[PDB]
């Protein structure tokens, strides 16, 4: 039964779906817990914009870095070898970039981050209520109502309209981004099915072979290290550990401990 | 060298009016001690007694003027002033 | 070192994100000359009340709204620092990994 779970774990679509669901849940928890939408007139666009970008950037970097094989790819970087490196890089990038795309999409769909983000950028010259011959209190109240300040002075309905407008735009952006992303994927796949010299079945078999040989060589290296250490003990103490020791014992002296300290 | 004196207080019954004047040789008010109001040209009032007082001043006479309307026994306190602390005046409402 | 330093980085990040520690920390360092309410010709009661409201003292004397703004400002800064620190940390990790994949002789 657990073998089936591991088999589905090998399915990349399932692991990417798990990543997307986990990122969406984390974003929802973060928004519901620790956002608070600071309401300062001076720099409020900064807070929302940072909430939009920094989590996406750190998730992208984490996805790129958590894959060990990309380090080897870069080391080789720093014919067919170039094509294979490009294919592996594209395949790893896909999973590296799925999560930040999910974060951006869900944030835009929710709309709160964009709502608090570009709120002070709203156009109010159309509305005749906001005269503000001072020209400064207008920006103050504009940044002030979207966060938590109702300020029930007839402006609330206006503010909702403004909010609605921004929210509407947010949704579009999300979907717009989504569209572009999908388009990119398609053309990206085109490259992976146009510049690739290997057959479609050849690529999957080669990847399975690479994973199998990597695991096999790791196991072989561990076993070789184990055998080398076993040999070191059977040459120092004169007996093989884990076997019948009642035959001989070296009884090493003080000078013998220094020899095994070399590695 | 700056001297402050609280003047214009006294005894008033319910529903009356009282006017406070201070001679100073950027003003705040105190009563007990509790805040009353502030003035510079921005002006604020306490939430406890919001909608009852009125504070004004003029640099011509270097004096500050506070207006209390419809005073009630609930605000029985000694009224001070602050820019240095004024001597203060005691006022009750019956 | 990586595992040695992951935990304190987490503590600093979560503390800054919560903001309470920074809120109570640099509260007396706030700039109040901009606000015309805080004249305080004594110049000492001002610092006293400035340190006094952020902890638990509401002191409902019109200053509360002001104090919230001040709190907000500090809170805002706190968040940035956290994320700023986070950014730097990640950058460090990257270049650190670079060394582990540049100076390393082994494959």
């Amino acid at each position: 039964l657990n073998n089936i779970v591991s088999s589905l774990q090998r399915n990349g679509i399932f692991i990417n779906s798990l990543i997307a669901a986990l990122t969406i849940g984390g974003q929802q928890l973060f928004s519901s817990s620790t956002f608070s939408c600071p309401c300062q007139v001076g720099k409020n666009f900064y807070y929302g914009s940072a909430f939009l970008v920094i989590p996406a950037l750190i998730l992208l970097v984490a996805g790129f870095a958590l894959r060990s094989q990309m380090w080897t790819i870069t080391g080789e970087y720093c014919p067919l070898e170039c094509k294979l490196a490009c294919l592996r890089f594209f395949s790893i990038t896909g999973r590296a970039v799925i999560a930040p795309l999910t974060w951006l999409a869900v944030t835009l769909l929710t709309g709160t981050y964009y709502e608090c983000a570009a709120s002070e950028f709203a156009s109010v010259d159309h509305y005749p209520m906001f005269d503000n011959v001072s020209a400064s209190k207008r920006e103050e109240i504009l940044a002030g109502f979207p966060c938590c300040r109702s300020a029930p002075s007839d402006v609330i309905l206006v503010r909702d309209e403004i909010a609605l407008l921004h929210r509407y735009q947010s949704q579009m952006l999300g979907w717009i981004l989504i569209t572009l992303a999908t388009i990119a994927a398609l053309v990206s796949c085109c490259v992976a099915k146009c510049c690739s010299p290997l057959t479609s079945l050849q690529h999957c078999y080669w990847t399975s072979h690479l994973q199998n040989e990597r695991e096999l060589f790791e196991q072989a290296a561990e076993q070789h290290s184990r055998l080398l250490m076993m040999h070191r003990i059977k040459k120092l103490f004169g007996f093989i550990p884990g076997s019948e020791d009642v035959k001989h014992i070296r009884i090493p002296s003080c000078q013998d401990w220094k020899d095994i300290s070399v590695p | 060298q700056v001297q402050l004196v609280e003047s214009g207080g006294g005894l008033v019954q319910a529903g009356g009016s009282l006017r406070l004047s201070c001679a100073a040789s950027h003003m705040r008010w105190y009563r007990q001690r509790e805040w009353v109001a502030a003035i510079y040209a921005g002006t604020h009032y306490a939430d406890s007694v919001k909608g009852r007082f009125t504070i004004s001043r003029d640099n011509a006479k270097n004096t500050v003027y506070l207006q209390m309307n419809s005073l009630k026994p609930e605000d029985t306190a000694v009224y001070y002033c602050f820019v240095y602390i004024g001597q203060g005046t005691q006022v009750t409402v019956s």
